[PDB]
């Protein structure tokens, strides 16, 4: 015939994460631009590489 | 209630069986557990001595 017993709880963990930051940039001269080469455009190749 | 459960059924495993008098002097009771029932086969595998 005993009484209630006391009672007890706890609580959860905490996780954390960051953003970063990515660039990636291609430049051509102009001259380049207009000179016609065999390989084909050298600012549209640029790209797919980067 | 996770608590609650989880203490059910170990009790129900690993109990043992005993009377006592309480702190206002009724009786104190704990159950006996599966393995306080068995006693003959049981076996502890290992390398080490026994």
């Amino acid at each position: 015939g005993s009484l209630a017993p006391k009672s007890a709880t706890r609580n959860p963990v905490k996780l954390n994460n960051f953003c970063q930051i990515f660039k990636k940039s291609y430049e051509i001269t102009k001259t380049a631009d207009a000179t016609k080469a065999r390989t084909g455009s050298a600012l549209a190749n640029d790209k797919k590489r980067r | 209630m996770f608590d609650y459960y989880r203490d059910v059924e170990m009790a129900f495993i690993y109990g043992r069986k005993s009377e006592t008098v309480g702190e206002n002097g009724k009786p104190e009771r704990t159950t006996g557990g599966l393995l306080n029932f068995i006693t003959t086969n049981r076996t502890q595998f290992g390398t080490g001595a026994g």
